[PDB]
Order: structure tokens, then C-alpha cells, then sequence
């Protein structure tokens, strides 16, 4: 209750004369306090951020100097007292004492600036927050704009944006909305500092970053630079800042901590495009400074000269080279990075022409072999494979045993290519765009009552392809030896069984008549 | 000496009893020639056998595979004389129109038309070229796809030995097969059709054709350097190394 933090303010006060008085009214706090974590610790947070927004609230700067004093032995008269725990930081309202004196640090850097045009746009900023006492007293206050100086920068904006509409670009105008950019800077340089000594916010920089687009637009060489030498001074304390706070947050809870670096990743990209008119001198320290954001670094040293820098680039890097190489494919000398790009299927592109023949021939088998998606294909990447091979320098022996294992693979692949012109158009199938197909589909079409003109060259390649397989042999074995019946209209059973030269076949399982029999006596003689 | 050859066939031609000599010996004699790429003198020669012989000779394993090399041998002339059109056309495209910066108010106009002409016949050198280049393909793989035994191959087994001949016969698929692939693979290349460039390597390393046998090492590697050429404008274009969609 308000008894309380006002019980501890009275402690602080005496905190700067002596300590023992003090430091049994945090032991009589100890023993009478709560002492339940989740919220009555935080019921005394509460009332340590109540005072420290009380010592922001308090010759106006150097009253503000003995106001970052008071808070930093206010700071000090907690860590020995102790105060050692609270924390309600929770979502907009410890990281509350860094955060109030980094805006502490920051009024004293605009009070220390104090010109008309910043006095301007700031009695505009608090006079549409409320009305002020007119009893004297215009700065036209300060005091409670330090609590709340993050009010006074999203709207000395819109006064740059106000005289920015009357500016009429021309030069004096373009000289005015430099003057506030280097203040806004400046005073987020201060609070980085202040950090060492250890949603509108952010919309303002994202707007001024665009302002600062139109204007070198048209703009003397050397200003346009120091507003590019500006904004990357700003950019570059952002992208820091949602490192930091990714870095607080890990873990559990990953889906919101995976959906907010798609955010800052679609940034460093709209900061990136941004600087790519801009000077890509710049570009190695925006690279840095957000030290990743390679695509962006990555498409700066392509569109340049600079196979030097794409080359320094992976000298010092933790995989980029991994990442240069799968960003060179997913998008000359580029023919050197396409050398190495290359390493991958592609494999025996650069095989040939290293004139690494044997090389060549081992991966285009490899890639004849996994092929599966184009028949038109698998049939190139063989013959190539061979023909390679054939070129190559293996000795007499290793090549006739390449050219052996071979003339299997192209014996498999004759079965699917001597497919007949009837069926391929009465199944409608494409002519080259289509599967590498099985041997049990191959079987299975050749055998189809699609095919018309099926001779006996059509079923004895349909127990060809029997050795093809890796399900049940003697089902099929029979099917097909059924249609090779049908087909006869009861004359190529006959043939069949001419060009096999036999306990293959089955009998009685076959009829599940009088010259199947009939054929098969002269088939016992045949077989003996 | 060419003149005495080419003169011999004359005398065998002018008695049509002697026609299957005039034709053997009109084919030895344009053997000797392709092997000196002399075509205008293998085709001198190849008028003077009259357009009707092959009708009237109908044989000997002697007569056969005379009638067959002859036929080989105008298979192969006339994929030389359909190339060298279609060459002489690659090298006849219309020129862009001459710019003349700083224009008068004239000069722009006769411009705007000379400009306007030129993207006219650009269209049609691409008209005749493709029915020049759909022509001389045809002609390039009625050779190299020789039917019934591949190109100066005999059908017939039984004839008395002629090494001259024979090994004259093996010479010439030495010269002219690697040399035939390598212009089909210059007007596939010129045309930009890639895919079937690298569809060389299924043609040479066929084995119903074996045309492999008939290349050196050296004039394979150079093939497939020709080929990972034709691939990589295919890259460009944004397909694999083949030519096929990258899914």
C-alpha cells in the first residue's frame, strides 16, 4: 500500500546520512513482508519503480544532472540495503531502473541541445498531450516529459514532416530535417552508452529511414552521405536491439521466438533493399552491425567486381561457405563460383572439364540410377555415363567391366523401350515425358488386353523381366501365360515355348482343354 | 590424275552392259575422294552414273553391296550439300539498322522504317533457317542411323576378299562419322536446340549402331565437352543439365 513506498522513501532519504536506522527497516521489512514470489515480491516492485519514476519527476539541466546522481544513489542505496530481487517488467510496464535512467541520459542530451526549432516542435508535442500552466513556467516543462521523453520524439517527427510540407524541395529545408535526424541520433547513441556503463518508438525510425530516402533523392553529394552515414547510425541500433532482446528469450514459448526473427529478418531485408541505391561502403558495416544478414552482403559483392570480397566474405565466416553456395543456386567468373557451385550432381559438369573422365562416369551412374522421373532421362544420363567411360583412361580390364555392368542396365531399360506404338497411344501415355517404369508395369502392359498386336516377342520379354523384380513370382507367371491363351483363340503358346530353349510352367493349378494337354505331351518330349 | 579416274567411268557408263562395273568401280573411285573430302569431285562423278541404274542392274554379293555403298555415299553427299546451304544462310542474317545519333527530324523516320523492315526479315531468316535446319537434321541422321547396318556397312557376307575395299569402307566411318556428328551437334547448337544436343550420347553410345567403335578417345572427350556446352545454355534457361524441369 502507499504506507509502504512511503516508508522505504524515507529510508532512501535517510540512506544518504547513515545506514543502521535504514538497514533495520529493511529487516523489520524481511520479517513483516509477504515473502510469497509470484506477486507480493512484486508488490514491492512496485513500490521500488514507484520511486524511481518519483526521483525522474524530481537552471533545468543542471537539475537534471542531480537527478541521474540521486537516481544512481538511489540505484546503490538498493543494492546494498537489498533489494535483491522484484521484478514486474512484465509486458509495457529490473531492466525499469536501466530503462529509466537510459531515458534520463537522454533528456540531458536534448537539454544540452536547445536551439528554436527543436523548442518548437517540442512546446507542439506537449501542448497536444495537454494544456500547460500559464503561470511562467514554460520549458514549457520538463520534469514529467523525462518520464515520458519517448512521446517527445515521435512527435518532434511529425513537426520535421509539418515543416517538411512547407519545406518545398529548398536546401534550408532539406538542412532542417537533417538537424533533427542528428539529434534523434545522437540521444540513441546516448542510451547505448549508458548501456555499456552497466512499437512507437521504433514506427518513428522506420519513417524517418523513409524521409531520408526522398531527400537524397535530390540532394548536394556530400549531405546525401551524411544522412546515409546517419541512418545507418540509427538502423544499426535497432537491429541491436532486437538482438539483445532476442538473446533474453530462448527456449520454450520457440514459436513466438521463431515468428519474431522472421520479423527483424524481413527488416535487416527492407534495410538492406533500402541501402542497395545507397553506398555499399556502408554495406560492410550494416553487414556487421546486424553481423549476418548475408544475402544482403552476399548481392553487394555479386553485383560488383569484387570476387575479392565474396572471397573475404568466407574467410571470415562460420559457414557461409555453405551458404554462398546454396544462395548461388537458389538465385564469367561466375562460371568459377559455378566451379565450385558445380559440387552437387552437377558433379559431372565440372568432371568433364576438369577432365576427370572416370569421375564423370561413376556419378553419371549414380544419377542414371536414383533417376526414376524420366525415362527420356535415365537414358541420356547412361549413355552419357558410357560414353564418358569409353573416353576415360581405365585399363582394358576395369573397362570391359564398366561396359559389362552396363550392357545390363540398358538390357533392363531395351524392355521399357521396345513398347509398342499401339498401346502408347491407346493408353494415351506420353511418348517421352513419362516414369521409368517397373518391371511388374512393364509385365503388366506388355500383357494388357490394350496391347492388340501382341506376338511372341511381347510375352517371352513378359517373362524377361521376371528377374527384375525383388511379391509373388508364380501368380504372374501364370496370369501371363493365361492371356497367352486367350489371344490364341482356341499358335503362339506353341512359339512361346519354341523360343524358351521348363518345370516352370504350372498344370493343374493352370485350368483354375484338348490341346492344352494335347501340347503339353509334346512338351514332356520336348523337355526330354 | 583426277581427271583419268573420273574419265574411266565415261567409257564403263557408255556401254550399259558393263553397268554394275560402271557403278563398282564409279564407287571405288568416290572412295578415294571422300577420303580427300572432295565432294564436288565425288559428285561429278555421281552424275555421271545415270539417275536410272539401280533399276536396270536388278545379284552377286558384288552387286548388292555396290548398290548399297552407292546409296550410302549419296546419303552422305547430301548431308553435305544441305549443310553448306544452311551454313551460307547462318552467315547471311539481316544486319541491325545503322544508328545515327543526333537525328534530324528525317532521319528518324526513314529509322523508324528501316527499323521496322529489319524486324520483318529477322523473322523469316529464322522461317528459311528452321526448314534449312529441319532438312539438314534429317539428312544428318539418315547417315549416322544408316538403315539396315549402319553407313558403309556391307548387308551382304559373301563376297570374294577385297581388303581395299573393305578396309577403305572402315577408313571412311572413321573420318566421316565423328565428322558428321560434330556439324549435327554445330546446327543443334546454332539453333538452340539444346536437349538434343546431349541426345548425341544416346545416338554414339547406342549399341544398335555402335557408333562409339568408329571415335578415338580424344574425339569423345571433345564431344562431351561439346555437350557440357550445349547443358550449360540449357542452365541459363533455367532447366537441369538435360533440359528437363526442375521440380
Amino acid at each position: 500500500k502507499i504506507k509502504l513506498l512511503k516508508a522505504a522513501f524515507l529510508q532512501y532519504c535517510r540512506k544518504d546520512l547513515g545506514h543502521a536506522q535504514m538497514v533495520v527497516d529493511e529487516l523489520f521489512s524481511s520479517h513483516s513482508d509477504l515473502d510469497s514470489d509470484s506477486e507480493l515480491d512484486r508488490a514491492v516492485t512496485q513500490i521500488s519503480v514507484d520511486l524511481m519514476d518519483d526521483y525522474p519527476a524530481s537552471i533545468i539541466l543542471h537539475q537534471l544532472e542531480d537527478k541521474m546522481k540521486a537516481h544512481s544513489f538511489l540505484m546503490d542505496f538498493i543494492h546494498q540495503v537489498g533489494l535483491f530481487g522484484r521484478l514486474g517488467s512484465f509486458p509495457v510496464r529490473l531492466l525499469l531502473c536501466e530503462h529509466a535512467e537510459k531515458l534520463s541520459a537522454a533528456i540531458v542530451l536534448k537539454n544540452h541541445h536547445s536551439r528554436l526549432s527543436d523548442l518548437v516542435n517540442t512546446a507542439i508535442l506537449i501542448a497536444l498531450n495537454k494544456r500547460e500552466y500559464e503561470i511562467p513556467s514554460n520549458l514549457t516543462p520538463a520534469d514529467v516529459f523525462f518520464r515520458e521523453v519517448s512521446q517527445v520524439d515521435t512527435i518532434c517527427e511529425c513537426l520535421l514532416e509539418h515543416e517538411e510540407q512547407v519545406l518545398r524541395d529548398s536546401i534550408e529545408w532539406a538542412e532542417v530535417v537533417i538537424n533533427v535526424n542528428n539529434i534523434l541520433k545522437d540521444m540513441l547513441q546516448a542510451a547505448s552508452h549508458y548501456r555499456q556503463n552497466r512499437r512507437t518508438v521504433i514506427i518513428r525510425q522506420h519513417e524517418i529511414v523513409l524521409k531520408v530516402a526522398y531527400p537524397q533523392a535530390d540532394s548536394n553529394l556530400r549531405n546525401i552521405v551524411t544522412e546515409q552515414l546517419v541512418a545507418l547510425i540509427d538502423c544499426f541500433l535497432d537491429g541491436y536491439v532486437s538482438q539483445l532482446k532476442s538473446v533474453d528469450k530462448s527456449s520454450n514459448r520457440e514459436r513466438y521466438d521463431n515468428l519474431e526473427m522472421e520479423y527483424l529478418q524481413k527488416r535487416s531485408d527492407l534495410l538492406s533493399p533500402l541501402l542497395s541505391l545507397g553506398q555499399y561502403l556502408w554495406a560492410a558495416s550494416l553487414a556487421e552491425k546486424y553481423c549476418d544478414f548475408d544475402i544482403l552482403v552476399q548481392m553487394c559483392e555479386q553485383t560488383d567486381n569484387q570476387s575479392r570480397l565474396q572471397r573475404y566474405m568466407t574467410q571470415f565466416a562460420d559457414q557461409n561457405f555453405s551458404d554462398f553456395l546454396f544462395r548461388w543456386y537458389l538465385e564469367q567468373h561466375g562460371q568459377l563460383a559455378n566451379f565450385l557451385q558445380a559440387h552437387e550432381h552437377l558433379s559431372w559438369l565440372h568432371e568433364i572439364n576438369s577432365q576427370e573422365l572416370e569421375k564423370a562416369h561413376a556419378t553419371l551412374l549414380g544419377l542414371a540410377n536414383m533417376e526414376t522421373r524420366y525415362f527420356a532421362k535415365k537414358k541420356t544420363l547412361l549413355g552419357l555415363s558410357k560414353l564418358a567411360a569409353l573416353a576415360s583412361d581405365f585399363s582394358e580390364d576395369m573397362l570391359q567391366e564398366k561396359i559389362e555392368e552396363m550392357a545390363e542396365q540398358e538390357r533392363f531399360l531395351l524392355h521399357q523401350e521396345t513398347l509398342p506404338e499401339q498401346l502408347l497411344a491407346e493408353k494415351q501415355l506420353n511418348l517421352s515425358a513419362m516414369p521409368v517404369l517397373t518391371a511388374p508395369q512393364l509385365i503388366g502392359l506388355y500383357i494388357c488386353e490394350e496391347n492388340r498386336r501382341a506376338n511372341e516377342y511381347d510375352f517371352k520379354k513378359a517373362l524377361d523381366l521376371l528377374e527384375y523384380i525383388d511379391i509373388n513370382i508364380n501368380d504372374l507367371k501364370l496370369e501371363i501365360l493365361c492371356k497367352a491363351l486367350q489371344r490364341d483363340n482356341w499358335v503362339s503358346k506353341d512359339s512361346i515355348f519354341v523360343k524358351i530353349l521348363l518345370p516352370e510352367v504350372k498344370d493343374l493349378l493352370q485350368a483354375d482343354e484338348f490341346v492344352l494337354k494335347a501340347n503339353y505331351e509334346y512338351y514332356v518330349q520336348g523337355q526330354i | 590424275e583426277d581427271r583419268l579416274k573420273i574419265d574411266v567411268i565415261d567409257w564403263l557408263v557408255f556401254d550399259p552392259a558393263q553397268r554394275a562395273e560402271a557403278l563398282k568401280q564409279g564407287n571405288a573411285i568416290m572412295r578415294k575422294f571422300l577420303a580427300s573430302k572432295k565432294h564436288e569431285a565425288a559428285k561429278e562423278v555421281f552424275v555421271k552414273i545415270p539417275q536410272d541404274s539401280i533399276a536396270e542392274i536388278y545379284l552377286p554379293a558384288e552387286d548388292d553391296n555396290a548398290i548399297r555403298e552407292h546409296l550410302c555415299i549419296r546419303a552422305y553427299l547430301e548431308a553435305h550439300e544441305t549443310f553448306n546451304e544452311w551454313f551460307k544462310h547462318m552467315n547471311s542474317v539481316p544486319q541491325k539498322p545503322a544508328l545515327i545519333p543526333q537525328p534530324t527530324f528525317t532521319e528518324k523516320v526513314a529509322h523508324e522504317h528501316k527499323e521496322k523492315k529489319y524486324e520483318m526479315d529477322f523473322g523469316i531468316w529464322k522461317g528459311h533457317l528452321d526448314a534449312l535446319t529441319a532438312d539438314v537434321k534429317e539428312k544428318m541422321y539418315n547417315v549416322l542411323l544408316f538403315v539396315d547396318g549402319g553407313w558403309m556397312v556391307d548387308v551382304r557376307e559373301d563376297a570374294k576378299e577385297d581388303h581395299e575395299r573393305t578396309h577403305q569402307m572402315v577408313l571412311l566411318r572413321k573420318l566421316c562419322l565423328p565428322m558428321l556428328c560434330f556439324l549435327l551437334h554445330t546446327i543443334l547448337h546454332s539453333t538452340g536446340q539444346y536437349q538434343e544436343c546431349l541426345q548425341l550420347a544416346d545416338m554414339v553410345s547406342s549399341e544398335r549402331h555402335k557408333l562409339y567403335l568408329v571415335f578415338s578417345k580424344e574425339e569423345l572427350r571433345k564431344l562431351l565437352q561439346k555437350l557440357r556446352e550445349s547443358s550449360l545454355m540449357l542452365l541459363d534457361q533455367g532447366l537441369d543439365p538435360l533440359g528437363y524441369e526442375i521440380q
